[PDB]
RNA sequence: UUGGGACCGAGUAUUGCAAUUAUUGGUCGCGCAACGAGGAAUGUCUCGUAGGCGCAGCUCAUCAAACUGUGCCGAUUACGUCC
RNA sequence: ACUCAACACGGGGAACUUUACCAGAUCCGGACAGGGUGAGGAUUGACAGAUUGAGUGUUCUUUCUCGAUCCCCUGAAUGGUGG
């Protein structure tokens, strides 16, 4: 939505970060403000 | 709960989202959209 | 009624193909003699089929087809017929006055173009045109 | 495809093939003097997967393909064709 | 790229606000959209990356050590922005205050609105997807004839 | 030039891919044996051979409902 | 018989600038030549005479 | 106007595996379709040159108002200055 | 490709091919075998009928015919007028 706090580059800079851990396009559907989280996703990008 | 559940879940999703991004390549308002930006784009160009 | 050289369908019909190539146009009498060997193997049965098996009143079964190289004989009249632009079978069906063509020509291959307001570029003189 | 053996006995006695770039096929010595007659792409694969194993070594100028191969070449060979040698090249001269 | 549109955080300093007229040696005279009146700064990497004219509408920030000391201009809103914010639902277009408030200066003023994207065109992409494997009749000549 | 990428329209049955078609024990089937007449072995036939030089050797015909059939030469003698 | 007979035909029966391809390279685009039936141009004959050309005038 | 042809209908033959959106020739009709020395402005040229005229090569089943090359007919003015 | 150093220019006069682009179907040109396949193996090709634009075994039904590299699964390789 229109309410965000985060600047651009923060974001930016983690969506990177998803492209080169990239396994079940978690890379797609972080960028859809839409995520996913458990135990078969790594626990760097999880975090993130 | 795990493993498969989470996975089709967000997949499906995904699709859904993604198909509806199709049909608006359909394209009559988003042909407007992007007749636009261009002629803005260009304008600049030529000032610049 | 048609004529195509003041016959009617019953006298076309009845000619055996040395009176029939006689008859037509030039490109038509070309085609025939270079031809033999068949070249248009499936195209002549799949109409010949659905024709015969009509039990009138209404046209027969449409068949679909690629080619438009083939001509237009008096035997495959009153068919219905696929020709493809591309993208579209295309409905065709086959009147005694489209003896001596070829089927391509019944089938449109563009959309006609009708514009639709000319854009910056046109006009050398500049004023930016708003909005189109 | 199985004109392989053909092949496999024009190489030895010459330790080399030529072959044109082509999808059409021809025959690889163009004379073998044997008068094999093989395709193109058929050649073609054979050498590329005994290559693969180190077997070959590959040269290509032009349109065309020269194809000498190696001494580990003459070991598969005379294996696979269960026959000794003094040596392809002491017999040549 | 990225975004051209960031949201003010309301602690950690940063408020919007817009700028009156400007002042030699890189201040200008500022107000606050609630508050009273104001002198603003700028940093040192929008020393003439970025020109920051009168009436434009910008974020600040405020010292974190003592307030009322001075403040400083930090981000720009380009107009394309600010017409966005404005219609939305947050900041005031008089910027509450004006010069000030029991003066009541420059009246309406009535609203503008951007009421203006849509022309009465770009309506349905409701319709047909594609008919292939069958024959369809389409010759053109249509209309041509109404005898 | 320029490129993209996506191809799906789609959303039919897909052909399946062709895949042989096993018949055991191929020989057996064709050469019949007999109960054992004066000890010596009687074999039969129910697969004769085609009559041309390429099908000279062993190579036998088929047998279908309305027509009979040569793999070898591609050839009809009709039923 | 099948797919074989319909796979590579139109042009091993060659016809028009197609089925050309030059001896250098393979390349068929920007013209084989048929000019004293040499072929260089699409290996620019810049890059390579050995044919025993110059550039006197 | 018998100056020019643009468009347009019918017939025929060749090229090619395929000429339909006429491919190319070749004869009849269409000429009553333009256009009567051309505004502001602008192109490159000094002798076998400018201009006029035709042929071949190139591409290549077929089609050159293009490009590359060769030949024929063959001038006017200046041979100066820095605006 | 866009002032002079874009615009009868990319030898670019393209019917198919050429050809990038669009609609649809086909083929492995996936090397290298570590992992699976008894004499039938894993496998190749096809008349006829049907599907289909297709007297295209693509695919199915049917049966016949054949190297066992062809075949099945990950890794990897490859090709590309894609950037």
């Amino acid at each position: 939505g229109e309410k965000c706090t985060v600047e651009p580059e923060v974001v930016d800079s983690l969506m990177e970060d998803c492209e080169k851990e990239g396994e079940d396009l978690l890379l797609r559907a972080l960028q859809r403000g839409i995520g996913m989280h458990h135990a078969g996703v790594k626990g760097k990008l999880r975090a993130h | 709960f795990e493993s498969e559940d989470c996975g089709d879940l967000v997949k499906y999703v995904v699709e859904q989202l993604e198909e509806a991004e199709s049909r608006y390549r359909k394209t009559n308002e988003f042909a407007l959209y992007k007749a636009r930006i261009e002629r803005a784009a260009a304008a600049q160009e030529a000032r610049r | 009624k048609f004529t195509y050289r003041g016959l009617e369908i019953d006298p076309l019909l009845a000619l055996s193909e040395e009176e029939f190539k006689t008859l037509v146009h030039a490109r038509a009498r070309r085609h025939m003699n270079r031809h033999a060997n068949r070249r248009a193997p499936v195209l002549l049965k799949r109409l010949r089929e659905a024709k015969k098996d009509v039990k009138a009143g209404e046209k027969p079964r449409a068949v679909k087809t690629h080619l438009r190289d083939v001509v237009i004989t008096p035997e495959m009249v009153g068919s219905v017929v696929g020709i493809y632009n591309g993208r579209q079978f295309n409905a065709v069906e086959i009147k005694g006055e489209m003896i001596g063509h070829y089927l391509g020509e019944f089938s449109m291959t563009y959309k006609p173009v009708i514009h639709g307001r000319p854009g910056v570029g046109a006009t050398h003189s500049s004023r930016f045109i708003p909005l189109k | 495809k199985r004109s392989r053996d053909d092949v496999y006995r024009f190489f030895f006695t010459e330790g080399v093939i030529s072959c044109k770039k082509d999808p059409l096929g021809t025959w690889t010595g163009s004379l073998g003097g044997k008068t094999f007659t093989v395709p193109s792409i058929q050649v073609m694969q054979l050498m590329r997967s005994m290559k693969s194993r180190g077997l070959i070594k590959e040269q290509f100028a032009w349109r065309h393909f020269y194809w000498f191969l190696n001494d580990e070449g003459v070991e598969y060979l005379r294996k696979y064709l269960f026959l000794p040698h003094d040596a392809v090249p002491n017999t040549h001269k | 790229q990225k975004r051209d549109i960031v949201y003010a955080d309301p602690q950690e300093g940063e408020e919007y606000a817009q700028v009156k007229k400007a002042l030699g040696n890189l201040r200008l005279e500022l107000q606050l959209a609630d508050g009273s009146k104001a002198i603003g700064s700028i940093r040192g990497a929008m020393v003439r990356k970025v020109w920051i004219g009168q009436g434009d509408v910008v974020l600040v920030s405020k010292r974190s050590f003592n307030k009322n000391d001075i403040v400083d201009v930090i981000h720009r809103y380009n107009p394309a922005e600010v017409r966005a914010l404005v219609k939305d639902e947050v900041i005031p277009r008089d910027f509450r205050s004006s010069d000030e408030r029991d003066a009541k200066n420059a009246h309406s003023d009535y609203v503008f609105v951007a009421e203006n994207d849509d022309d009465g065109g770009a309506d349905d992409d409701d319709q047909n997807v594609l008919d292939r494997n069958k024959v369809v009749l389409d010759d053109p000549l249509a209309t041509f004839d109404e005898l | 030039k320029g490129k993209k990428k996506k191809k799906k329209v789609f959303t039919k049955p897909k052909k399946p891919i062709h895949r042989h078609k096993l018949e055991k024990m191929r020989a057996l089937k064709y050469f019949k044996v007999t109960e054992n007449d004066d000890g010596s072995f009687k074999v039969e036939r129910t697969r004769d051979e085609c009559p041309n030089p390429v099908c000279g050797a062993g190579v036998f015909m088929a047998q279908h409902k309305d027509r009979k059939y040569c793999g070898k030469c591609h050839l009809t003698y009709a039923a | 018989m099948g797919h074989l007979e319909q796979w590579r035909s139109r042009q091993k029966i060659g016809m028009g600038k197609g089925s050309r391809h030059c001896v250098i390279c393979s390349n068929q685009k920007a013209v084989i030549r048929k000019y004293e039936l040499n072929v260089c141009r699409q290996c620019f004959r810049e890059n390579a005479a050995n044919i025993g050309f110059s550039k006197l005038r």
